[PDB]
């Protein structure tokens, strides 16, 4: 369900990373299967060219945690009003303080270490269960 | 505005908005006095809490650019547990 | 523009928020409303300076740089016919890194 759609409408679009992370586009293709594309560094923006109707979504090149962008998970390039490009403003989320946590114990601790913390054995699980695209592509499908 | 008071094992006491310490739905249950002891979280790990719920309040929902977080490595591991447990 | 703060005495620690315009006065004002004590027998501090009822918050050096919700800025507040001395206790240290962290 959740394609891009082949419109051949150009869309031009400013991706804006107004994150701290190194950020990776991700392009949903005309089957629904995410392609990687070229990485935009903190604090730099690059005009691109897309299509109405295509659909991308945002993530920490090195982590794979998920980014928001125009404050939501999808981007959706619209027909350019003026000549204006649509702006596409990639920000972090407001992780909740144990996904936050999470991240930064997974930046430390090589996977094959997780389960020598003193910790309860859920959060060994919690830990394991790294952020992906495609479960979130799951999660949007059903809602 | 209405303040509770939240203490850490080694006695400190932290004193947030009602609103921001509602931010865990643990602590809601722990105050439904004005007052929560957490005797296994010291205080340099309940302040941290503290300032999460603050940005957690000041961010969420809002169009400024998000600035990240900060956790240093030695106080992670301890923060996740906390985190876990306060579920927020 | 708000500025976000650590209001500290002692061993209890004050979060709360304010205005870079707003003074140490309303600021005092705050204090009275949580710790029930007058203005009148409250000292604030930036560090180990005393500040000024009439200074801005800006002015005292609170600003959204170095006050803010992740990081939030320390206040120091001495209660009193004779004040007391600021004292702020530190908080906890924090363990040695476990070794799969390191
Ligand atoms: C510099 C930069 N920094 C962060 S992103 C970024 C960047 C960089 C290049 C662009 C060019 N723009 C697109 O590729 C837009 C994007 C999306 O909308 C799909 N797409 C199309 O062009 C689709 N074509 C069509 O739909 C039609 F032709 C109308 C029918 C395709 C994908 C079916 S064919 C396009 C060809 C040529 C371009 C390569 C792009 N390679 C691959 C990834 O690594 C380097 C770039 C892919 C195959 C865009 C952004």
């Amino acid at each position: 369900v959740l394609r891009s759609v082949n419109s051949r409408e150009p869309s031009q679009v400013i991706f804006c990373n107004r994150s701290p992370r190194v950020v990776l586009p991700v392009w949903l293709n005309f089957d629904g299967e995410p392609q990687p594309y070229p990485t935009l560094p903190p604090g730099t923006g690059r005009r691109i060219h897309s299509y109405r109707g295509h659909l991308w979504l945002f993530r920490d090149a090195g982590t794979h945690d998920g980014l928001l962008v125009n404050q939501t998970e999808l981007f959706v390039p619209s027909l350019n009003v003026d000549g204006q490009p649509i702006f596409a403003n990639i920000t972090l989320p407001v992780y909740t303080l144990k996904e936050r946590c999470l991240q930064v114990v997974r930046s430390l601790v090589k996977p094959e270490n997780y389960r020598r913390l003193d910790i309860v054995r859920s959060l060994y699980e919690d830990l394991e269960d790294h952020p992906n695209v495609q479960k979130d592509l799951e999660r949007l499908t059903q809602e | 505005m209405m303040y509770v008071k939240l203490i850490s094992s080694d006695g400190h006491e932290f004193i947030v908005k009602r609103e921001h310490a509602l931010t865990s739905g643990t602590i809601k249950a722990m105050l439904s006095t004005n007052e929560v002891n957490f005797r296994e979280i010291p205080s340099h790990v309940l302040s941290k809490v503290c300032m999460y719920f603050t940005y957690k309040v000041r961010y969420t929902n809002s169009s400024t650019e998000i600035p990240e977080f900060p956790i240093a490595p030695e106080i992670a591991l301890e923060l996740l547990m906390a985190a876990n447990f306060l579920d927020c | 523009m708000d500025v976000f703060l650590m209001i500290r005495r002692h061993k209890t620690t004050i979060f709360t928020d304010a205005k870079e315009s707003s003074t140490v006065f309303e600021l005092k004002r705050i204090v009275e409303g949580i710790l029930k004590r007058p203005p009148d027998e409250q000292r604030l501090y930036k560090d180990d300076q005393l500040l000024d009822d009439g200074k801005t918050l800006g002015e005292c050096g609170f600003t959204s740089q170095t006050a803010r919700p992740q990081a939030p800025a320390t206040v120091g507040l001495a209660f009193r016919d004779t004040f007391e001395a600021l004292c702020i206790e530190p908080f906890s240290s924090p363990p040695e890194l476990p070794d799969v962290m390191k």
